[PDB]
């Protein structure tokens, strides 16, 4: 009682999708390194670019 | 007769200017980071 979860049906085919454990990490923060809508000024200027 | 033979010094180059190569592009050195593999070095072909 404390711990199954009340359904009908014991030994279900088929899952509802609820009552399944899901897995919500955290949305991924992607830190960009160059923001290009001023970085092709730069280049079109006439200096190539290396590193990084 | 017998005359000696015309002197000869295979030594380096001065400053082993031609030991190494770059600024001919394609087999040049890089120089970057070790997470990112992007070189600081490029180099021009006309550029001495």
């Amino acid at each position: 009682a404390l711990t199954s979860t009340p359904r009908s049906q014991l030994n279900p085919p088929n899952w509802p999708a609820v009552q399944v454990y899901q897995e919500n990490p955290a949305p991924t923060t992607v830190l960009l390194p160059r923001d290009a809508e001023a970085e092709v000024q730069m280049t079109n200027s006439g200096a190539q670019l290396a590193g990084g | 007769q017998a005359a000696p033979n015309r002197p000869n010094y295979i030594g380096f180059r001065d400053n082993f200017i031609g030991l190494m190569y770059y600024n001919s592009t394609g087999n040049m050195g890089v120089l970057a980071g070790q997470a990112s593999q992007l070189n600081a070095v490029v180099d021009l072909q006309d550029r001495n």
